[PDB]
RNA sequence: UAAGGUGAUAUGAACCGUUAUAACCGGCGAUUUCCGAAUGGGGAAACCCAGUGUGUUUCGACACACUAUCAUUAACUGAAUCCAUAGGUUAAUGAGGCGAACCGGGGGAACUGAAACAUCUAAGUACCCCGAGGAAAAGAAAUCAACCGAGAUUCCCCCAGUAGCGGCGAGCGAACGGGGAGCAGCCCAGAGCCUGAAUCAGUGUGUGUGUUAGUGGAAGCGUCUGGAAAGGCGCGCGAUACAGGGUGACAGCCCCGUACACAAAAAUGCACAUGCUGUGAGCUCGAUGAGUAGGGCGGGACACGUGGUAUCCUGUCUGAAUAUGGGGGGACCAUCCUCCAAGGCUAAAUACUCCUGACUGACCGAUAGUGAACCAGUACCGUGAGGGAAAGGCGAAAAGAAC
RNA sequence: CGAAGGUGUGCUGUGAGGCAUGCUGGAGGUAUCAGAAGUGCGAAUGCUGACAUAAGUAACGAUAAAGCGGGUGAAAAGCCCGCUCGCCGGAAGACCAAGGGUUCCUGUCCAACGUUAAUCGGGGCAGGGUGAGUCGACCCCUAAGGCGAGGCCGAAAGGCGUAGUCGAUGGGAAACAGGUUAAUAUUCCUGUACUUGGUGUUACUGCGAAGGGGGGACGGAGAAGGCUAUGUUGGCCGGGCG
RNA sequence: UACGGUGCUGAAGCAACAAAUGCCCUGCUUCCAGGAAAAGCCUCUAAGCAUCAGGUAACAUCAAAUCGUACCCCAAACCGA
């Protein structure tokens, strides 16, 4: 019963990326997930001689929490809430806009 | 006779060191961390099966674990049973 | 892999804990030395060993 | 000087150690004193 | 202990009270023997540490009675 | 229950897993070193040393079980001493130790007050000791009452700071009676008839309903400021859900929840229903608790300090009647009334919170609140019992400052 | 489009106070009229923290004592090496017990700790290091004493104590010399030893204890005599001829 | 020669005198204040067992586990902050 997931494309309620959308790149124990292209920072990467790390400023992404995203229905065009259901003996997700199912 | 099982466990490690590597190839005597209960015998017996070699005698030893400061906190290493045993003549290890 | 060694005689079982424990050991010696570079083997093998003796207890008085 | 604590181990211990404590009952209730305040260290005994 | 065997009688607390009343704590012990009695059934002698009043007790029952009751509640003689 | 995981400071490494034996959560199991009642003996707790037996051995040794004490019962054995008894060896069953408060019992202070102090008070308090239970204790009138009657115990409000007690000082302080909470009565002292009749405990089964994981769970967009919108300004929608918490500023509609509706393979509490084991109900005839009641001497308890002092308890010495009898009705006597001691059992209303869950607060918000928001009964101090701190906050996010 | 708090300013009220506003601050505040109080601090040799003063003052812990050259280093009175000097030598040397518990050795670092500096350290961090049949403990035996089945005694708790069982500071089997590590050695290695247990043997043939006896098994002082440790001198051997 | 040391090599290695508070001495002499215990050790048998075990005899083999062992120890490491 976790709305986003690994490989959902989501879309940004809000923040600096707020509108924008990428695919979520992997959800955190914390309540955040980090998705792809969205929210960015330029780390200042410490030089280390072991590892081969030459050290600079990588732009990387940040987390975001799972609450500032939402899942975004194609047919729409528009970020959506997930409700739950079992169809045929299996719990799925389904957009509570158009009452279609998540595939 | 000990139980194959029991030797097994017996055997810690090789106890790798300056002193050690001397021992090995001056005195053909290796150094192994072994079980703290480990008594000598059963140490010989360990060897002999589970490195195949002919055994001479064993001497054990009770290391003392250093006490430590991982920042603020103070903790203590533990303690932990070394054991030279010296194989017979000619009986080379790998 | 509980399920496929609970079909087994108790001497059969034995002789795998046997086998298991000395696999042990060998990773230990490995261990110790620079030569395990796969150090989760160690975490499956004493897991291994202790479903056995499970076993084991199950079969023999249970 | 010799001043008043002149350690000895075995004496020590013979005196306030653990299982002169649960020798006697009074000794008894101080472990139970002890344990109930949560004293790390519930007696002299190392 | 001041037990009687026979009885129970166990010393009792109370109070010395002086002329000016100045109480102070004393106790009352039970007027306690150990005597030998004579057992017709069993043909031997049993000793009980019993009071003065235990033994009128012993007189008026039986001893035999008395030792049945004694066993029952638990205790030696 | 799942698409994410391999607890935390604390990353990394090596890995597992994604529609179902990854991980996580719950039931029932398994494992469970040593010390500790500690129990094979010992001991400076976490160590030292056995004995016996059953199996194995590559014959060097291994393994694993048992071996405390007391009580009780049983078996065998067995002195002085003939029989016996004491004693002895086995076997079975139970106990032991720990734990906040509450509870019953055994012991039991002093400071203090009395403007000194001794009776008195503090107080049957503090404390020590023994024992028990989820509650305990008490309890089925030898009780009150007043010539009318009540009808076991416990607890609350009155009665009443009354009546009394009291160096008649300081102080102590009822009862009768009334209003309530809750209410339940039974058995043995013993034999006859009838024979399994109510009730209770243990123990299976069945049903209901909890508990121990869980599942679903409504409805919002645009625009302005801004680092960010949940704020402003617009226009909507949900509401048996506007409890609460989070989310980059204040969100019913972003998330977790909430109302509401559902859920248990397995374990288990409580109700009734039912089987089995033990237990005996109803009827007639009786029987009706003796070193006891009373008394003397000494103490204690009763609001009641020996007083004119009833009543209860008993250390001491005595000692009835026994229902045509006996107890009580506040010295004592007479009359009347009322009850039946010297054997037991008994739920409820009452007391408490170490602990679990939920919710609340004109309670605290880091010198406060627990001693302790933090790795605190820690550091540190003390031979020891024991004493005992200080110390919270970057940011929305480490983007923790490459060069 | 800037809350509380902080800090200035201006105005205002008889006063406790109030209002407004600049800067700082970055999220809360709260009119009114009622309500409740952990409701107001300069004092209590008050309590806690912070920071002054004396004051860059006294002191830097035995009056055994230093001097120079070289080294390393960012830097040397203090560290390493060297040569002088001085101090202890029945100790200020060496080895243990007790007690401590890694302080040992090596590398590395100098914030703090070291009464100064510090490259040094018993300081920080990492790694290494303690080898036993014969040394000690454990073990067998007991002393003072402790615990103590039953037991005797005691309101309870518990006290004393028999059988026993613990308890060294005392009694009880056995190892020496040399060599070696950065750091262990009667423990490692080299040589040469010893002990008391089993087990098996062949040879023999009275063994057997919870009991009997011996032994172990013991004071102070004094006196010698015999010895050795050890030292001195000579001889010998090697080197020297200032 | 990593200036720490490592490897090889190696003469004589006797005598006299002096000499402990150490050893013989747990002795001897002496004094009164009259000087642990128990085991190990040796020995004696009892119940027992009886031509078996057990004992001593050498010889062979196995055995000796466990824990301590660094370092300071009249001191900068113990008791005195």
């Amino acid at each position: 019963a976790a709305k986003i997931r690994r490989d959902d494309e989501v879309i940004v309620l809000t923040g600096k990326d707020k509108g924008k959308r990428g695919k979520v790149k992997n959800v955190l124990s914390s309540g955040k997930v980090i998705v792809e292209g969205i929210n960015l920072v330029k780390k200042h990467q410490k030089p280390v001689p072991a590892l081969n790390q030459p050290g600079g400023i990588v732009e990387k992404e940040a987390a975001i929490q799972v609450s500032n995203v939402a899942i975004f229905n194609a047919a729409t065009g528009k970020a959506d809430r997930v409700g739950f259901r079992f169809e045929d003996g299996k719990k799925v997700r389904f957009f509570k806009s158009n009452s279609e199912t998540i595939k | 006779m000990i139980r194959e099982e029991r030797l097994l466990k017996v055997l810690r490690a090789p106890h790798v060191s300056e002193k050690a590597s001397t021992a090995m190839e001056k005195s053909n005597t290796i150094v192994l961390k072994v079980a703290k209960d480990a008594t000598k015998a059963e140490i010989k017996a360990a060897v002999q099966k589970l490195f195949e070699v002919e055994v001479e005698v064993v001497n054990t030893l009770v290391v003392k674990g250093k006490v430590k400061r991982h920042g603020q906190r103070i903790g203590r290493r533990s303690d932990w049973k070394k054991a030279y045993v010296t194989l017979k003549e000619g009986q080379n290890l790998d | 892999k509980a399920k496929e060694l609970r079909e087994k005689s108790v001497e059969e079982l034995n002789t795998e804990l046997l086998n298991l424990l000395r696999e042990q050991f060998n990773l230990r010696m490995q261990a110790a030395s620079g030569q395990l570079q796969q150090s989760h083997l160690l975490k499956q093998v004493r897991r291994d060993v202790a479903r056995v003796k499970t076993l084991l207890n199950e079969k023999a008085g249970a | 000087m010799k001043r008043t604590f002149q350690p000895s181990v075995l004496k020590r211990n013979r005196s306030h150690g653990f299982r002169a404590r649960m020798a006697t009952k009074n000794g008894r209730q101080v472990l139970a004193r002890r344990r109930a305040k949560g004293r790390a260290r519930l007696t002299v005994s190392k | 202990s001041r037990v009687c065997q026979v009885t129970g009688k166990r010393p009792v607390t109370g109070n010395n009270r002086s002329h000016a009343l100045n109480a102070t704590k004393r106790r009352f012990l039970p007027n306690l023997h150990s005597h030998r009695f004579w057992v017709e059934s069993e043909k031997r002698f049993v000793t009980l540490r019993v009071s003065a009043k235990g033994m009128r007790v012993i007189d008026k029952k039986g001893i035999d009675t008395v030792l049945a009751e004694l066993r029952a509640r638990g205790e030696k003689y």
